């Protein structure tokens, strides 16, 4: 009867938390997919994990 | 000029020896400045005037 739920709960980074038991290896994975997600976020555009946030226009403000 | 001041003895309060222009070129962001390309301007200007820094003991900074 529960179904489901997606009530904002998340409050600490549980990120953190699971990229710290993950060995430290993947810690480069993980914080790169969130990069990239978050920067593609905030510039509207996807983007690449090697190509300079300059040449995608990260300004100061940005 | 400094020739022609001289020539018909007006008042001259200072004399500017060199100038020079200068461009960051492509620096962090749309506003970072450049300290080489200080460097650059500075070295060009000491060079038009014909001047050594160890000359100028006071120096008047954008601040
Ligand atoms: C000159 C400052 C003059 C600013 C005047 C702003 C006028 C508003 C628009 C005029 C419209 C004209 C009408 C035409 C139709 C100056 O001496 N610059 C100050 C020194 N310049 C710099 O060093 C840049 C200053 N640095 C910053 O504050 C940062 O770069 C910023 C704010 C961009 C943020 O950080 P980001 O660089 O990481």
């Amino acid at each position: 009867m529960f179904a489901s739920t997606g009530q904002r709960s998340r409050g600490p980074s549980k990120f953190r938390m699971e990229l710290l038991s993950l060995p430290q290896d993947e810690w480069a994975g993980r914080l790169r997919r969130l990069l990239v997600e978050q920067a593609s976020v905030i510039l509207r555009r996807t983007i690449d994990a090697d190509r300079s946030f300059i040449e995608y226009g990260l300004d100061s403000l940005g | 000029r400094l020739p022609d001041a001289l020539r018909d003895g007006n008042r001259i309060f200072a004399v500017v020896r060199g100038t020079a222009t200068n461009q960051d070129g492509r620096t962090e962001t749309l506003t970072m400045p450049s300290e080489d390309a200080q460097v650059a301007v500075y070295r060009a200007a000491l060079a038009a005037a014909g001047v050594q820094p160890e000359t100028v003991g006071v120096v008047e900074a954008h601040g």
